């Protein structure tokens, strides 16, 4: 089929490249519409619904049938967005115009705003296929032993202000994945509080947490159960801790 | 009906002003295309 | 312009340079100091590309080409019509890329997320620079860099590779290839796995990480984990671009002949050279 | 300041043998292993594999393939182990002579190639079916098979189809480490400059885009791993600040974003389109276009 | 006690100059780092064989 | 032709304004460059030629 | 033919407006370009030929 | 019925204005096609 | 033949109208180009010749 | 024309001014380079030749 | 009445007057410089 | 022309002064490097 | 209006000093430009 | 054969109809082009010869 132009200079090669342009167009449509299942409809700063809802239309709802009888999730949906919707937000408009920030009115690590923001995931924990909780403390996880690395337990917890606040007590693990997610602290104030392993750097003599300072370690959200931890508590904790890279920087030393 | 929150009067005013600006733009453009056609015709 | 959750993150802060000056958004976009810089540089480079092709009289986007100065120009700045445009566009492109990275940084620290992304991008900037800045300087002339044409930097690739015969024999090139292929492979596998869990057979419940781990253990006897695969693909891309930069910085500076003659050090080892057998006997 | 590249503390437990969702447990093994060298970068469990029918087909056929090529390597080396370990890379099970056309080659090298290729055929297709079945038994989607099928498309186009269309098994790829590189070069040189194969350019675009995308995705998910972004299946259904922060990073950066499921959709396509476009661009080389630089000149992306 | 400027205008003037010169010092640091980078590159290139500066052009 | 103002009951003036601003600027730049690439309308080369430079 | 005002009961005016605007503009450009690419319809080349420039 | 929640009257109105704009467009296009035909025909 | 209004009970008219619009425009362009190719139906070349331009 | 001031009832001075500065400086640099691109209109080389330097 | 920005007609007229002052100054400078460049080297 | 002081009500002056320092120093090096390139205008 | 926290008085002061420095800058720069026209003219 | 209607109990109508549209279009676009390739069947070149143009 060499030198065979159907019309003009158009041969199988040209037909194929053009067909590809067409398929590609449809494909960009498909993907940028499937990236709309979360976040849309578009809002203003007032919480309203805006005129520009994008040039790509929000797609038709699908359904996720969850394991362990957790129900049906429909995306896109109003229930989905309204559950994960935050209210009572400690924020103040910086200007009547749009496209400008919104300042935190109070303590942001607590008020759950900015890098310290959290999202109302459901106060039910994360489960494995068998329906057992995903995160167990290493003591309830039968058979779990440190197979390598520095066992942090019992090491002091240095913080961003270089001061010390407590000692590690237990390790919270992803049993199905066999890895350490959270570590627990026996704080000086007599309280137990979790901190994500990804935010704690195990040294030989200690555990360093450069995110937050010491005043903050006490006001960290707690757990209603000492053997389990839900997705909600996880988001609250993780946001609180991560917000210290911005909101406790005047305290961070070295 | 208003997808943006305007009323007919706010719209009418905005439109008078937009029209003023547009006619000014077109006016300068006409002046210039005229000067050009006088300086180097393209037709 | 906002998503249903974009508000509580639109707070002030997270700015390396500037402050209130430039802490705002334009549509979806965040524009700080470095947003202004990258816009300026990008726009200028674009307009200069267009003027360069306008001077040439070419207007086809595929045949538009702004080429570097001659090799005889050496490392001096040339007339705009003989290399100066390419050079200014290179300046502007580099400023734009670095500013994009620093913008990403500002955003990463406003949203309180790590700085892995600008790091990844830095390798790409490093390679672009290796091509248009370093390798020339070490080779003595800007004219050894590539042009800004859709179908002409391919001609630069071809000629530069055939200068040293089949570039395929460069080992660092081999590693770049291998890591690129493995990157595409792992990308497809990750996407397919996740979609196959979330979107299973009809009439079945959503799946979990345990099913992914089990499916790939079944298939090949090992699963790297949900975190390990991201770690892995990231490192694959980075080492690829690392090897790709290493392959080019040593091509015309430390090496000068066909790349095939490199592997002949293994043949020419005295205890199997004279042997008469095989390909090399 | 912990970037989560290397795991600090390892833990383990009784091995995670599996999930019984319709899998035949007897075709599964029961022995595992821990190897901390990986635990640093991933899971350490070299976990149980599945030993099935399709898997046995694949293993047998592909081992015959491998050892066949090694046999011809030996014969080509004079049976001298030192020649073998000298010319190992320069050796080749070169492809049949063009004289035979598409007929069964009337030589040794040629028929050995033909047989090794039959073995590869069996192996690859068995493995594809094994992917389909392992995803059907655990009740998962077949995305992995339709991705692999893309790779198979290119591989076939190179070994089986393109030649049949050209009438010569000479066109197919030799089984060597340097000879298949030489084949690629000679393929480009014979047919114009392959760069001007628009579908080659597209496959390249998607290879580079796959690297782009995986670096993006991985760096993101490690950036939001401090909010458990690594657990994705649970952020598709129960969205948290990880997904929100990633989406908003990319929005504020380039104006658009994705979701913890749609980025996976983007990945599955940048991957397969590398080998879908390649297959087409290789098919069309020599069957529809004997030279690509001239096609470009005629089609306007190359100058007269 | 020392460092005390009674005048409001002189206090504002020395502050603004400090701010401006700070910025110019940042820019100079950046320019100097770029300069050291490129120049060290060229020099290290002078350490290379003569075949580096002989290589044919790709015409592009 | 008597109810065009109703367009602003549809589109938001901020976006429309920015859009048409960009549009006009790029359009103008492209037309100018077009002429500048046609040497019979390149006012610079002309003025060079007309004034003998 | 008389009921065509219901395409507004089926579609959204915003998306259609923007889309068809894009469509008209890109169409105009493609057509002007097709002309320019033909020496007998290039008003510019024709002008420099007609005015003996 | 409405897939977008408009009433027959707002729709009749929208369509009126849309048709007016369209007819203005076509009128100017016709002026131009005529001029072009007089200056340099193609058929 | 009269029951063909029931295809609107299987298909979303929005999807269908968008898809028909796209298909129609692309078909038209394709055809007009297949014509501009053939020198006998390139009405522009035809005009040039007819009018001695 | 009497009521152009309402532009600041639409836009904010801060973003508008950032835009204006960027755009004007960009345009200035662009045109200066356009000129420096011509062996004419390049004040530097012109002066170099005029004074025989 | 309508203000997507907060400024009432009063602040708007003020700001506009000053902005136009600056604009006309800019334009005066540019006109002067263009006349000069015409004297030294005309471009039409 | 006399109400230009109102710009400091728009932009923080600290950052504006730092930014001007940067802008002016960079412009200076730009022109010096432009001039240095030309043998007629190079002084070294 | 006052987006930055400054009043007309503070702004007047700051502008006075800024323009002081500005006129100093322009003075020095026109001096140096004159000297350069002396050395290597460009018009 | 009159019990073929159960096909609508097996297959979804929407999927079938869409697949059918695409199938037929591609087949037809293809057949017309295969015919186009051969000159004896290129109705346009045929016409150019019938009418001697
Ligand atoms: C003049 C022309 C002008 C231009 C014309 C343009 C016209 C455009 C029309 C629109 C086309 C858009 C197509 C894209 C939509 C896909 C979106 C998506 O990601 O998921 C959709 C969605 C995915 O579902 P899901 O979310 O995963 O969950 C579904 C289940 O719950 C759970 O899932 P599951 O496990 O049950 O099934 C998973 C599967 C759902 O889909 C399926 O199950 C079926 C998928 C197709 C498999 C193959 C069909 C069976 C027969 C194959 C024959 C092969 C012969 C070889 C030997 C046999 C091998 C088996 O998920 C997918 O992602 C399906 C998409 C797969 C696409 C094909 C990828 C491999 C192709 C590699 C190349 C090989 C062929 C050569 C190509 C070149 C030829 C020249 O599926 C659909 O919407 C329906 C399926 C669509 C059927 C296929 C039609 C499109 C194929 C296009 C391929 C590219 C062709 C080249 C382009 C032209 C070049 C010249
Ligand atoms: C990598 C080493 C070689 C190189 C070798 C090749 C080869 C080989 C090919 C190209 C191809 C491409 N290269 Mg490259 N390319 C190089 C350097 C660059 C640079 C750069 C700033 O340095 C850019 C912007 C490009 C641009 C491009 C695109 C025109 C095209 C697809 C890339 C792609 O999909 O990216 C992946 C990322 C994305 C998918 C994002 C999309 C980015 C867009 C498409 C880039 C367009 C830039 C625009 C036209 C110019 C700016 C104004 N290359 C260097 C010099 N490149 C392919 C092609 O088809 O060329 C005709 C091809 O065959
Ligand atoms: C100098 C020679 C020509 C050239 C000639 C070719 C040729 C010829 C080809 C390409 C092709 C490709 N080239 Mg090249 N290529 C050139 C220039 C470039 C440049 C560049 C920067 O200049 C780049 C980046 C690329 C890019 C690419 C890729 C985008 C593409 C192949 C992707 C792939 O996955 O292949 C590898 C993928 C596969 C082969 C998939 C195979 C999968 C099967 C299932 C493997 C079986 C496994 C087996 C049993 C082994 C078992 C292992 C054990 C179990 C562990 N080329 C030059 C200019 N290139 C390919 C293409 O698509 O052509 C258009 C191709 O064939
Ligand atoms: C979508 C395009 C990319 C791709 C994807 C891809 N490949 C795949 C898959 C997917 C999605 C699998 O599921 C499957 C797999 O198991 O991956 C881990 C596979 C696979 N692709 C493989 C390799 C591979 N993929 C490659 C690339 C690519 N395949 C593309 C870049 C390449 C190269 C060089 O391009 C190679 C070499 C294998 C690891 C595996 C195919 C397994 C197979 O068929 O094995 C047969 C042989 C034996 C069982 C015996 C071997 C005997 C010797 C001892 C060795
Ligand atoms: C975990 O989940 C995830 C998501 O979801 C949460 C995601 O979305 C993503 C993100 C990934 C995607 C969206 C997938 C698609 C991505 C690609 C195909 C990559 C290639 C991208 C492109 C081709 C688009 C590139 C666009 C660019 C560079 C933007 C161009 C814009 C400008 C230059 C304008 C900039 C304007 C500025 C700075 C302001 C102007 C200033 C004024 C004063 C005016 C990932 C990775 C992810 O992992
Ligand atoms: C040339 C290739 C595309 C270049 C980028 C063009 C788009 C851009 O930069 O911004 C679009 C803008 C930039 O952001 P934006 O904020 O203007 O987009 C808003 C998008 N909606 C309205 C849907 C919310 O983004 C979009 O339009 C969204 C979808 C774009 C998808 C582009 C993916 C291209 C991938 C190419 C792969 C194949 C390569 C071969
Ligand atoms: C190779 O191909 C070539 C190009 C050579 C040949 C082929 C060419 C082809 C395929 C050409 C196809 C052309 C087509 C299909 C053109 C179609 C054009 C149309 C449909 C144009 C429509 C224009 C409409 C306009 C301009 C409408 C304007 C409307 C207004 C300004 C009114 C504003 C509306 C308001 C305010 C709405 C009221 C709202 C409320 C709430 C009351
Ligand atoms: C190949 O292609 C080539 C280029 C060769 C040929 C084709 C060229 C093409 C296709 C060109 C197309 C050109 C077009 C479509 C041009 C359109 C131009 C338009 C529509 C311009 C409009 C300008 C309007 C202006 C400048 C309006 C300004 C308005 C103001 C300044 C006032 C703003 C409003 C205010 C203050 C009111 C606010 C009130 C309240 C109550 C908030
Ligand atoms: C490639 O094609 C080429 C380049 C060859 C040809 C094409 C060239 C083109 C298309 C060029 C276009 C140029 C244009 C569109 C130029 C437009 C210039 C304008 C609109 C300039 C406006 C300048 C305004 C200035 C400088 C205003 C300055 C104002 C001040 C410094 C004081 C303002 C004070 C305020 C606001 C204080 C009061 C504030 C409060 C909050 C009370
Ligand atoms: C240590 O020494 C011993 C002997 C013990 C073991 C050593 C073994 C060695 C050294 C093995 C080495 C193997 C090598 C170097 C393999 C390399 C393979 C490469 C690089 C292959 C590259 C590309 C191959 C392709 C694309 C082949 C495609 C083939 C097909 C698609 C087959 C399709 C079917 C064909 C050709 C016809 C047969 C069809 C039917 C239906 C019968
Ligand atoms: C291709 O383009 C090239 C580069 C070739 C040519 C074009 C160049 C361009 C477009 C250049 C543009 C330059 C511009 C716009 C420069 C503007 C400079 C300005 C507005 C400078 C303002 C400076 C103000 C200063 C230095 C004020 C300082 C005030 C203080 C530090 C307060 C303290 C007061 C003192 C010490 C005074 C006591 C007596
Ligand atoms: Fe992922």
């Amino acid at each position: 089929m060499v030198g065979v132009n159907f019309f003009g200079d158009f041969d199988l090669a040209s037909l194929a490249i053009w067909s590809f342009w067409g398929f590609l167009a449809f494909l960009i449509y498909y993907l940028q519409t499937e990236n709309m299942r979360e976040g849309y409809p578009l809002e203003m700063e007032d919480g309203s619904v805006a005129p520009n809802q994008g040039l790509f239309p929000v797609p038709k709802p699908k359904t996720f049938k969850l394991p362990n009888g957790r129900g049906e999730i429909v995306m896109p949906s109003a229930e989905n967005e309204a559950a994960h919707r935050r209210n009572d937000l400690a924020l103040a408009r910086t200007s009547v115009s749009e496209g400008f920030p919104h300042a935190p009115t109070g303590n942001a690590l607590v008020d759950g705003v900015g890098p310290a923001s959290w999202v109302p995931r459901r106060d039910e924990p994360e489960l494995d296929a068998h329906g057992h909780n995903k995160i167990m403390p290493m003591a309830l996880a039968k058979g779990f032993n440190v197979t390598a690395g520095r066992d942090p337990r019992g090491l002091p917890v240095q913080a961003a202000d270089l001061e010390v606040v407590g000692r590690v007590s237990e390790l919270w693990v992803d049993v199905p994945e066999q890895m350490v997610r959270y570590l627990e602290i026996d704080l000086n104030s007599g309280k137990k509080r979790l901190v994500p392993m990804t935010l704690a750097k195990i040294w030989a003599d200690r555990v360093r947490v450069n995110a937050i300072a010491s005043d903050s370690f006490e006001n960290i959200p707690a757990t209603r159960s000492a053997s389990e931890v839900t997705k909600l508590e996880e988001d609250k904790i993780s946001g609180y801790v991560a917000g210290g890279w911005l909101y406790d920087a005047d305290k961070r030393k070295r | 009906l208003s997808f943006t929150g305007l009323s007919d009067e706010q719209a009418q005013e905005l439109h008078s002003v937009y029209m003023s600006g547009l006619w000014l733009f077109v006016t300068i453009a006409v002046i210039a295309h005229i000067a050009v056609y006088i300086w180097r015709p393209w037709l | 312009a906002l998503l249903s959750f974009e508000r509580k993150y639109r707070v002030p802060g997270g700015t390396l340079v500037g402050g209130n000056l430039f802490d705002f958004w334009v549509g979806p976009f965040y524009v700080g100091f470095f947003g202004v810089t990258t816009f300026f540089f990008a726009a200028l480079g674009t307009l200069l590309i267009l003027y360069g092709t306008a001077m040439e009289g070419v207007w086809n986007p595929q045949l538009i080409s702004i080429e570097p100065p001659s090799v005889e120009n050496g490392l001096a700045f040339a007339p705009l019509a003989e290399g100066g445009l390419w050079q200014l566009i290179t300046i502007c492109a580099l400023g734009a890329f670095i500013s994009w990275a620093l913008r990403e940084v500002e955003i990463c620290r406003k949203l309180g997320i790590g700085l892995h992304i600008p790091f990844a991008f830095s390798f790409a900037i490093l390679a672009y620079a290796v091509l248009v800045v370093f390798r020339p300087l070490l080779m003595g002339s800007w004219g050894y860099a590539f042009p800004y044409g859709i179908w002409t930097h391919l001609d630069w690739v071809s000629n530069t590779g055939y200068t040293y015969g089949n570039f395929h024999y460069n080992p660092a090139h081999m590693l770049g290839i291998s890591f690129f292929f493995t990157t595409a492979l792992a990308l497809a596998l990750h996407g397919a796995l996740v979609l196959s869990a979330a979107n299973p057979e009809k009439g079945q419940e959503m799946k979990t990480a345990d099913h992914e781990d089990t499916f790939f253990r079944d298939l090949v006897g090992y699963s790297i984990g949900t975190l390990g695969i991201h770690r892995l693909g990231l490192l694959l891309a980075l080492m690829a671009v690392f090897w790709s930069a290493v392959c080019m910085i040593i091509t015309g500076t430390i090496w000068f002949d066909q790349w095939s003659n490199w592997w002949y050090w293994w043949v020419e080892l005295p205890w199997w050279v004279d042997i008469p057998g095989g390909v090399n006997g | 300041e912990y970037q989560n590249i290397f795991t600090q503390v390892q833990v383990g437990g009784a091995p995670e043998m599996g999930l019984v969702e319709g899998v035949d447990l007897s075709n599964r093994t029961k022995g595992t292993t821990n190897w901390t060298l990986l635990g640093w970068f991933g899971n350490a469990q070299i976990g149980p594999i599945y030993l099935g029918g399709w898997g046995t087909v694949s293993l047998i056929s592909g081992v015959l393939w491998f050892m066949t090529i090694g046999a011809w390597f030996w014969y080509e080396a004079g049976f001298n182990p030192a020649v073998f370990m000298r010319d190992l890379f320069y050796l080749s099970l070169d492809a049949p002579d063009a004289k035979y056309g598409l007929g069964v080659p009337r030589d040794a090298e040629g028929i050995m190639w033909f047989i090794a290729s039959f073995f590869m055929f069996v192996a690859v297709w068995s493995w594809w079916i094994r992917t389909y079945t392992r995803a059907a038994a655990l009740g998962m989607g077949k995305h992995t098979a339709w991705a692999f099928l893309s790779a198979i498309w290119l591989w076939m186009v190179l070994g089986f189809i393109r030649p049949i269309l050209m009438g010569s098994w000479s066109e197919a790829v030799p089984y060597g480490i340097f000879t298949h590189l030489d084949w690629t070069n000679n393929f480009s040189l014979t047919y114009g400059n392959l760069f001007y194969n628009p579908f080659h350019g597209l496959s390249i675009a998607f290879l580079y885009g796959s690297a782009l995308l995986f670096a993006m995705h991985g760096a993101t998910i490690l950036a939001v791993s401090r909010f458990g972004g690594d657990r994705e299946l649970e952020q598709i259904v129960d969205r948290g600040t990880a997904a929100e922060r990633a989406a908003l990073f990319w929005r504020w950066t380039m104006g658009f974003n994705a979701t913890m499921e749609g980025i996976h959709r983007w990945a599955w396509w940048f991957g397969v389109l590398v080998t879908l476009t390649g297959g087409i661009g290789i098919l069309l080389s020599g069957t529809v276009v004997d030279n690509w630089y001239v096609w470009a000149q005629v089609h306007g992306y190359a100058p007269v | 006690n020392y460092s005390h400027e009674p005048n409001a205008v002189i206090n504002l003037r020395v502050w603004a100059l400090g701010q401006m010169v700070w910025g110019a010092f940042l820019a100079a640091v950046g320019v100097v780092v770029v300069i050291c980078l490129l120049v060290g590159t060229y020099l290290a290139g002078l350490l290379l064989p003569e075949q580096s500066k002989q290589a044919p052009s790709p015409y592009g | 032709m008597s109810k065009f103002y109703k367009i602003w009951q549809v589109f938001d003036p901020r976006r429309v304004f920015v859009a048409q601003g960009v549009f006009l600027f790029l359009l103008a730049v492209m037309i100018h460059l077009i002429l500048l690439s046609k040497p019979d309308y390149n006012w610079l080369d002309v003025g060079t030629a007309k004034y003998g430079r």
